[PDB]
């Protein structure tokens, strides 16, 4: 069941990729930004910055050097403070980027390098591994997560009086369907009876409230008795 | 977790209503679009934000009706219902701490506050009807003693600590409740952070709109003075160096306005990923929800920022 | 703008075209102030306040426990620069 459902999920993932256009959101917008900083440093070219015109030999031409020379240093001002424009900008979104992936490396590390169980960083839901794809400029992760599905609500309660002496479970919970009481693993209905392997005893009846009245199988009795 | 969604019109702050400040503006060709682009791009990633920040549920949990979590009392922290705006007391107190245009604009917040505490209020009410299993995938109901029963048994302390010691522990929980809204209260730099990342937004406006009434080496800082009283051959020139001066004051405000909405991103991030570590679930990295073994965590909105009570 | 017959007032500002709706629904191109506008079903504009999503109240009680019975192994992209 686990293998199909797997094998299913990265099916509808591949179907997804290929079917929404906005699914590469990062990676197109980063390309487009910078695409959109170069076309506007190109376009600065074309500026006069008050200058008689926004070409250097037409500049050189027609003029004397006297005011050619006020001219150029017009327009050189203004190219100089677009080119800082583009570089300052391009400065922060490269600390931006550098944070990215940054947070991308320690995605990687403990995420595919190892089981993370830092909640919600490694996929939604409990994670159990990931696979690292390359994409143009960035790198997309497969967040293999355990999510779990169907809700059956008990009755519980913190502990079980046997003979007068709390009983808490070691791994997992008490739960009851109405006239027995099981302990359960904490993420998955798997009921079994109460037995001293997996409940400690610690402490008496009166200090805990909520304890409920039941008993606890000795796995050891029908051995003496046999 | 955020800051001020301004949007400076650059032509109408670079240049007044007369259209020769306009004509000389359309020279320098495409200055003007990187700033206003700038700004809408940072007023976008502050909506996202908070988006990011606080939507980290699906459904809007409410709280049951009755307040019998075993003893512990979470009515300092969740919302009051007869108050007009559903806030928590400590929200409260978090709210009142936390303390015309000449081209300027401030866009309203996506998320209203009202709806921002609706969020809070649904993490607040999923973590302590439910756990972490609220963030981990659906909502599973739990009894609060036995989530806390959970909790401990994450720090490496067995069970029967809490449930022997269950009325010493909701007492010392109140208690330190009450601790938290009575230091706020009291302590007024206490709200620090926000307070100084809104002082930081006004200084940076203040100063943009002094620039202003400088004259950045023109006979007058005042664009109806210029063209008055100067005829145009000149007064082009003191135009220029006018607009000149005023676009470095605009660039060195969306500049210094980038580099902080980098460390507020950054700050928020912190903050996203606080909540989905510590609200959202239990967290076993040492000294990052709060001081001590962590057990919970409780997010409280607050104007540009969020506070987390860290149960440790 | 042409379109007067329907003029709403928000607080991010005047929203000519879109008429208000008292429903809710989740955002789809948001406004500010808590209202996104959306084209919904006989087409409009319509824009109306947030919904932040579908109120559950999880069954709290003194000893109701809640656990699964299966999973579901789903795997989710995650895409970074
Ligand atoms: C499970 O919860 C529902 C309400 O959500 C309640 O009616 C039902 O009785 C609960 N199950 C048990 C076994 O009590
Ligand atoms: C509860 O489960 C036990 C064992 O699975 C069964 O013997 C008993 O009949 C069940 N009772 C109810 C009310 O479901
Ligand atoms: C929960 O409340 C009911 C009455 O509302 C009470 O009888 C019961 O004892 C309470 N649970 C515990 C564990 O005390
Ligand atoms: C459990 O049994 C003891 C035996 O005397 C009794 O005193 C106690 O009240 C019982 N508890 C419950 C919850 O019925
Ligand atoms: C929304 O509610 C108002 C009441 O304030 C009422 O006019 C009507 O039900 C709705 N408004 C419109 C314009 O449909
Ligand atoms: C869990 O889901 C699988 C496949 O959907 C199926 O076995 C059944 O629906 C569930 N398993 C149970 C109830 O044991």
């Amino acid at each position: 069941l686990i293998a199909n459902q797997f094998n299913s999920a990265i099916g509808k993932i591949q179907d997804s990729l290929s079917s929404t256009p906005s699914a590469l959101g990062k990676l197109q917008d980063v390309v487009n930004q910078n695409a959109q900083a170069l076309n506007t440093l190109v376009k600065q070219l074309s500026s006069n910055f008050g200058a008689i015109s926004s070409v250097l030999n037409d500049i050189l031409s027609r003029l004397d050097p006297p005011e050619a020379e006020v001219q150029i240093d017009r327009l050189i001002t203004g190219r100089l403070q677009s080119l800082q424009t583009y570089v300052t900008q391009q400065l922060i979104r490269a600390a931006e980027i550098r944070a990215s992936a940054n947070l991308a490396a320690t995605k990687m590390s403990e995420c595919v390098l190892g089981q993370s169980k830092r909640v919600d960083f490694c996929g939604k839901g409990y994670h159990l591994m990931s696979f690292p794809q390359s994409a143009p400029h960035g790198v997309v992760f497969l967040h293999v997560t355990y999510v779990p599905a169907q809700e059956k609500n008990f009755t519980t309660a913190p502990a079980i009086c046997h003979d007068g002496k709390a009983h808490f479970p070691r791994e997992g919970v008490f739960v009851s369907n109405g006239t027995h009481w099981f302990v359960t693993q904490r993420n998955f209905y798997e009921p079994q009876i109460i037995t001293t392997d997996n409940t400690f005893v610690s402490g008496n009846c009166d200090v805990v409230i909520g304890i409920v009245n039941n008993t606890v199988y000795d796995p050891l009795q029908p051995e003496l008795d046999s | 977790v955020s800051m001020t969604k301004t949007s400076v019109d650059c032509t109408m702050y670079i240049c007044g209503d007369s259209t020769e400040c306009s004509n000389l503006l359309l020279q320098y060709g495409s200055f003007c679009t990187q700033l206003n682009r700038a700004l809408t791009g940072i007023a976008v990633e502050q909506d996202k934000n908070t988006q990011e920040v606080f939507a980290q549920v699906k459904q809007i949990y409410k709280t049951p009706p009755i307040k019998d979590f075993g003893g512990f009392n979470f009515s300092q922290i969740l919302p009051d219902p007869s108050k007009p705006s559903k806030r928590s007391p400590i929200e409260d107190l978090l709210f009142n701490k936390v303390t015309k245009f000449n081209g300027l604009t401030v866009l309203p917040p996506l998320l209203t506050d009202e709806m921002i505490a609706q969020y809070t209020s649904a993490l607040l009410a999923g973590t302590i009807t439910s756990g972490w299993t609220f963030g981990a995938g659906p909502a599973l109901q739990i009894p609060f003693p036995m989530q806390m029963a959970y909790r401990f048994n994450g720090i490496g302390v067995t069970q029967n600590v809490l449930y022997e010691n269950q009325k010493l522990i909701a007492n010392q929980f109140n208690s330190a409740i009450g601790k938290i809204q009575d230091s706020l209260s009291s302590t007024p730099s206490a709200l620090g952070k926000l307070q100084d990342v809104v002082n930081q937004n006004a200084q940076a406006l203040n100063t943009l709109v002094k620039q202003l009434s400088s004259n950045f080496g023109a006979i007058s800082s005042v664009l109806n003075d210029i063209l008055s009283r100067l005829d145009p051959p000149e007064a082009e020139v003191q135009i220029d160096r006018l607009i000149t001066g005023r676009l470095q004051s605009l660039q060195t405000y969306v500049t210094q306005q980038l580099i902080r909405a980098a460390e507020i991103r950054a700050s928020a991030n912190l903050a996203a990923t606080k909540m989905s570590e510590c609200v959202l679930g239990q967290s076993k990295r040492v000294d990052f929800c709060g001081k001590g073994y962590h057990l919970m965590s409780f997010p409280q909105s607050a104007p540009h920022g969020v506070v987390f009570l860290h149960v440790t | 703008y042409s379109t007067g017959s329907n003029v709403f007032q928000t607080r991010a500002g005047c929203l000519i075209g879109a008429e208000h709706v008292n429903n809710s629904y989740e955002c789809d191109i948001p406004i500010g102030a808590g209202i996104c506008a959306s084209y919904q079903t006989s087409q409009s504009i319509i824009a109306y306040t947030m919904s932040l999503g579908a109120e559950n109240s999880v069954a709290y009680s003194n000893n109701s426990i809640a656990i699964p019975t299966n999973f579901t192994i789903s795997v989710t992209t995650e895409i970074l620069p």
